[PDB]
């Protein structure tokens, strides 16, 4: 399922990208995210909570946050990417490659 | 096991069959509610889908107090998923059922809400083309929010075997005949029929035989109940007028004495050069499937004619000024 307007405009106060993860415990999800981070040489990150990270991709650097939250169903999770500062375009790209790791 | 449309978890069915399948969606992080209309896309051609996306693109960028809001559209090989605002008031005609018939003043109140939404959408080049009671939803405060602007071509049907035709009770004769038509003029007609229903509690054109119903519509003859005040009657006759050339325009409707009672915007400029065109805005636009052709988009912005390409551009440009 692809979104028509995901790269078009942001009407919300915060620019965000959500990913729903079906069959992975919290430990796998975190491991996927960190792997993706390290796979990106121009990106440093740090741990700011048991369920959240901050990253910076380096013109202006893209700064963003990554949050994992439990939904209520069996256990499904969601990962929320939040742009703090920096160009949207570069943010969307970085998120795509993290998301790709998360989905496989 | 739970189905998702992006972040929205699918739950119960709110609407089924004709006028399409609609599900409750729940955002898996915010717990916010949305209504997700599910449309089979197998039989829709590409150009149909591109034309709809262009109109939805505009709708996604404008807001009116009586237009149901669209958040996004999701697509796979079989389905489109139209993610819409959720309202909790049911349908305008549910209300009319309880009352049998509305007070002229109460009918005027909802009528103004509708005409105002139509005027707003028309001035952004969006016609409804298939305005019906099902499209007239109520919110928390019993204000109208009109559903399905820009979606007439989706042909959301009850049956996979039967093509959805539109509701003939509310359709102008030129839409019935399959002629080229002015969508603005068709909305006016449909709006007159709906107003008649608000005031009378029955339809101007109705029949147990479908062919007979179509004849009646083309004919335009209907009984005006005598209790309807004479100025209001002339407004209904000016809207439910078979000659599309004589049919009232929205501006004339808003100037009508009955409309008024007796109590007592994006600016489209032209783009001279490609150097003037905003690259960021161009990239937003180019992200849509309906604009895969970068050069064709530029031609469409640089041309003299007013078109939906320019409408989107300036809507996006102004959105950027903030």
């Amino acid at each position: 399922k692809k979104s028509w307007f995901g790269n078009f405009i942001n009407l919300e106060k915060e620019e965000q990208i959500f990913v729903v993860i079906k069959d992975k415990p919290l430990s796998s999800i975190k491991a996927d995210i960190v792997h993706a981070f390290l796979s990106i040489p121009s990106l440093s990150h740090s741990v700011i909570s048991q369920t959240s990270f901050r990253a910076e991709y380096k013109q202006k650097p893209v700064k963003f946050q990554v949050d994992i939250t439990y939904t209520e169903g069996n256990g499904i999770y969601s990962v929320t990417f939040t742009l703090l500062s920096g160009p949207s375009r570069r943010f969307k790209r970085v998120v795509e490659t993290i998301q790709a790791q998360l989905l496989s | 096991h739970a189905q998702y449309v992006g972040p929205y978890r699918l739950e119960k069915t709110l609407g089924k069959g004709q006028t399409g399948l609609v599900k409750l969606g729940i955002h898996c992080v915010t717990c916010q509610k949305v209504a997700i209309k599910i449309v089979n896309r197998e039989k829709l051609s590409e150009s149909v889908l591109m034309k709809v996306e262009r109109e939805i693109a505009i709708l996604k960028l404008i807001e009116h107090p009586h237009v149901l809001k669209l958040h996004d559209v999701y697509e796979n090989k079989k389905y489109l998923y139209l993610v819409l605002e959720h309202v909790s008031g049911g349908e305008l005609f549910d209300y009319l059922v309880k009352k049998g018939r509305l007070t002229p003043k109460e009918a005027r109140k909802f009528f103004r809400q509708i005409i105002s939404a139509l005027d707003f959408c028309h001035s952004h080049s969006i016609c409804h083309r298939d305005l019906k009671p099902e499209n007239l939803l109520l919110d928390e405060r019993n204000n109208i929010r009109i559903a399905d602007f820009g979606m007439a071509s989706l042909q959301v049907g009850d049956s996979l075997l039967e093509t959805s035709c539109g509701s003939p009770h509310y359709a102008c004769p030129e839409v019935i005949r399959g002629e080229k038509y002015d969508g603005r003029k068709a909305d006016v007609w449909s709006c007159g029929v709906i107003l008649f229903a608000l005031l009378v509690g029955a339809l101007p054109f109705d029949d147990d035989n479908l062919r007979q119903l179509l004849e009646k519509v083309k004919r335009g003859v209907f009984h005006m109940p005598h209790f309807i005040p004479p100025d209001c009657q002339s407004l209904l006759r000016g809207m439910i007028e078979v000659d599309a050339a004589r049919r009232l325009t929205l501006e004339h409707i808003q100037k009508h004495i009955w409309y008024i009672g007796g109590k007592n915007k994006v600016q489209i400029r032209s783009l001279p050069s490609l150097e003037d065109i905003d690259p960021d805005v161009l990239d937003s636009m180019h992200s849509l499937g309906c604009f895969r052709d970068r050069n064709k988009l530029l031609q469409d912005l640089l041309s003299e004619e007013e078109n939906q390409e320019k409408m989107i551009y300036f809507l996006l440009l102004d959105r950027k000024l903030e």
